[PDB]
């Protein structure tokens, strides 16, 4: 559809594995907020949104319950087919051109995610690294798969090499994507 | 419409109670509200597909459930005097919500505060009959508690609505008391020539909702069970 | 003013009843608002999805629910027979899409983050244009005053996922002195285009 | 809040609300029963009408009005305005405090009077009946806690097409009598005592 702007008010997801859900609003392909469904709270993705905007997280909980019901109804009238596992596509790049000694952020994009069950972690010289890691929610795509992005804040480098490690059922083994 | 049961309940402090609601068919949201003169309509909780989906601010001794067919029960444990209220069930499919008739719960200090009404009928004034060519009978139901009564008039064995006025709310016999007994008046007005016929029979009748033939009773007076009390008069020349 | 949301329509069954192995049954509901020329043109499309199969949708240009695959007719028929539901959803374009666009107008649509622009040799000149918003950008290379038509390769626009974008634009050149190469960057946040020159 | 009007006049009620909404709906309740919905208006509408009702919605002041045309005794009820508070679904609505509406009869031929009854043998009570007053008369309570007095109430004799207001007072005092019973109330100067 051709438009100046597109918003998803919202992206509602429920799945049987977990089970789990996700509720978020998007505007031109970026995430405004998600609702933490167990803690009952809206988590805005920019300071400016946090300061000036307000979303009732009970809205999300109301909807997600409806998706859970709807999923039962569709399974009831069909042959109940489970999701097909896609092969996810991984890219690692930096937020800005890397100079040794100067703080930066590696970005791991994991695209064509379906179903939306994934693990994304980081390795430094082959060991697990958890300080400075964060990630988006599952971001919607118009083929109804998802993407997700993980970030590692770091101080490059001299002698430090990084991998983004991705686990998904559509892959045979964990996929390690080495950074440039 | 939505249906709720039971309609009338009496309990003492510390007991528990359960209310049931059958929603309109094809309605999957069932919510419960508490109505009280002090606080108005307050939301308890909403059920959808078996599970509680939204909750108000009542403590955990107010609880609920919903069955696969969408029918709901709510439960109040360790009852307090302040729990006395109309409990409303409502069902929804869209935006408009459809309410049941309500369950009236009175939590009493002691079963000894429960009393059935005494019912008396007063015959029309002769001066009214002369002046207007009309006659007003008055019925008084007095001394009842709680306020769980239905008053009706019966003329020659059939219930009448025409010419009848029944007070919308009972009066308290002792406005200070929380436990106060009640009174209620009603009028029936007929033509003077109808009242003057001695073969016309008038009965004021009160249905009272009280204790069960199951409840224990050790006061020195008759057990105040659910019962009808009435009073009657014949016309006269 | 609080933000609002689009309601997922309830399927009509069933009861029914209800739903270890690595398999997953997935359900999606997407409430999508498409705006053009401010709010002179607004369109609402709600999408009901089983796994990846969109089976029913409400499009405000149609004005009724429509089955998109053979899984949909029971749902679309049911939603369209419920007067209050269909009215709710016909009104959502106004009560939600337009409502929430006013809030975007005060925040998101005012967000103007200027690009950082740097030139670095290569591993050939790379003009890195980083951390900007919104997406509209134009990066060109020049040799003295002439726009280079040729020997220029660009990345696509790269979405960082944190409400910024970047783009890298590379130039293959045979330097002779005293040519000056300049990277020119235009973006709606800039008071003037950014011009960075390369040395030697 | 409270509104009193005559059968046949228009009634107008008003509420306000505090949050963003998708819709507003007015409900009515009679004593000891469920609320019954009357009319729904969406936040993209200013006015909506149906039968004898019209609702208006002002989204900037956050208020609504309900107009009832040619009001009848049957419109007597409490009226509540409820909003969705932005939920736009489910069974949770936010209800305001309510306006009590009393629709009073048009008394064609006032013949105001206070009568004493009798029944009599049974009861120690006397009962006085103040009746046939027009709808401008109000009845007040007591003082004397052993005197009981009901509010006014309307009765309809369907098939003489005749309506009358009345109130009842009673006591066992026995120094209580009719004349003196309704002292605490402003009654028509024309009132017939026998
Ligand atoms: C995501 O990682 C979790 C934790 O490693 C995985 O769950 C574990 O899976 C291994 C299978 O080799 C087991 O031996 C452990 O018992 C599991 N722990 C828990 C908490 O589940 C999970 O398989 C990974 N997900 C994917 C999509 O590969």
């Amino acid at each position: 559809i051709v438009a100046d702007h597109v918003a998803s008010y919202g992206v509602n997801l429920y799945q049987s594995y977990g089970p789990s859900g996700q509720y978020s609003h998007e505007f031109d392909g970026d995430e405004e907020f998600y609702v933490d469904l167990e803690r009952k709270e809206t988590v805005w993705q920019l300071p400016l949104f946090r300061r000036f905007r307000r979303f009732d997280p009970q809205f999300a909980l109301t909807n997600i319950a409806v998706l859970k019901h709807n999923l039962n109804c569709v399974i009831k009238r069909s042959n109940s087919t489970a999701a097909t596992n896609e092969v996810p596509e991984v890219t690692v790049f930096s937020k800005s051109p890397v100079t040794l000694g100067q703080p930066n952020t590696l970005i791991c994009l994991v695209d064509n995610i379906f179903p939306p069950v994934v693990n994304i972690t980081w390795l430094s010289n082959g060991h697990s690294v958890t300080e400075g890691v964060s990630e988006t929610s599952f971001l919607s795509k118009s083929d109804h798969s998802f993407f997700k992005i993980s970030y590692l804040t770091f101080l490059p480098s001299a002698d430090e090499i990084y991998d983004c490690k991705v686990e998904h059922w559509g892959l045979d083994e964990p996929l390690l994507k080495h950074w440039e | 419409g939505v249906t709720q049961t039971p309609r009338y309940l009496i309990k003492t402090r510390g007991q528990q109670v359960t209310l049931s609601c059958s929603p309109i068919s094809g309605h999957r949201s069932v919510s419960w509200y508490q109505q009280t003169p002090g606080q108005g309509l307050q939301f308890l909780f909403e059920y959808f597909s078996e599970t509680q989906r939204n909750k108000g601010n009542f403590p955990g001794r107010f609880s609920g459930r919903q069955f696969s067919n969408s029918r709901s029960e709510m439960n109040v444990s360790t009852l307090e005097l302040g729990d006395s209220a109309l409990y409303l069930c409502a069902s929804s499919a869209g935006n408009t919500i459809y309410f049941g008739e309500g369950s009236w719960l009175t939590v009493v200090e002691d079963l000894k505060n429960v009393f059935p009404p005494e019912v008396a009928v007063f015959e029309p004034s002769e001066a009214e009959i002369s002046h207007t060519q009309k006659a007003t009978l008055v019925c008084l139901a007095t001394g009842f508690y709680p306020d769980h009564v239905e008053l009706s008039w019966w003329v020659n064995g059939k219930e009448v609505h025409s010419g009848v006025c029944t007070d919308p709310q009972p009066l308290k016999e002792q406005p200070a008391l929380n436990d106060s007994r009640y009174c209620l008046s009603s009028r029936l007005r007929v033509s003077a020539t109808f009242w003057q016929n001695p073969r016309n029979h008038f009965r004021c009748q009160v249905q009272f909702y009280g204790l069960s033939e199951n409840d224990e009773w050790t006061q020195d007076r008759a057990k105040p069970v659910t019962q009808i009390v009435s009073a009657e008069a014949w016309g006269r020349a | 003013v609080e933000e609002l949301y689009l309601v997922a329509g309830e399927e009509g069954c069933g009861g029914g009843g209800s739903l270890g192995s690595p398999e997953d049954f997935v359900y999606q509901f997407k409430g999508m608002c498409y705006f053009t020329n401010g709010t002179e043109r607004v369109r609402l499309v709600t999408r009901y999805i089983y796994n990846r199969e969109e089976y029913a949708r409400f499009d405000s240009d149609v004005g009724v629910y429509r089955a998109v695959t053979p899984l949909g007719p029971p749902a679309a028929e049911y939603w369209n027979s419920q007067k209050e539901v269909l009215e709710r959803t016909r009104a959502e374009l106004d009560t939600v899409c337009r409502h929430n666009y006013q809030l975007e107008l005060r925040t998101t649509l005012q967000r103007r983050v200027e690009p950082t622009v740097t030139i670095s040799p290569s591993r050939l000149l790379v003009c890195s244009v980083t951390d900007f918003y919104p997406a509209q950008i134009k990066v060109r290379w020049f040799r003295n005053d002439q726009e280079e038509t040729t020997g220029v390769v660009s990345t696509p626009l790269i979405r960082n996922g944190d409400w910024t974008f970047q783009i890298l634009v590379m130039l293959e050149m045979t330097p002779q002195r005293g040519d000056v190469y300049t990277c020119h960057v235009e973006h709606p946040s800039l008071q003037n285009p950014i011009i960075v020159e390369w040395r030697a | 809040q409270a509104l009193s009007i005559q059968e046949g006049e228009n009634a107008t009620m008003n509420c306000s609300y505090k949050t963003s909404i998708n819709n507003l709906q007015w409900y009515r309740q009679n004593s000891g029963r469920g609320l019954v919905h009357l009319i729904l208006i969406r936040s993209n509408e200013r006015e909506k009408h149906s039968g004898r009702l019209r609702v208006t919605l002002d989204t900037s002041k956050k208020s609504s009005s309900l107009l009832i045309t040619a009001s009848r005794a049957a419109d007597t009820a409490s009226y509540f305005c409820a909003t969705d508070a932005g939920y736009n679904q489910g069974g949770k609505l936010i209800f305001g405090q309510g306006t009590e509406l009393s629709v009073k009869p048009n008394i064609q031929n006032p013949d105001p009077a206070v009568y004493q009854l009798r029944d009599s043998k049974s009861s120690d009570k006397s009962v006085c009946l103040f009746t046939d007053f027009d709808s401008q008369t109000n009845v007040s309570q007591s003082k004397d806690s052993d005197v009981y007095i009901t509010d006014k109430c309307v009765l309809d004799m369907r098939s003489m097409d005749f309506k009358s207001n009345s109130a009842v007072a009673w006591s066992n005092k026995s120094d209580f009598a009719c004349a003196n019973a309704f002292n605490n109330s402003i009654i028509p100067e024309d009132t017939f005592f026998p």
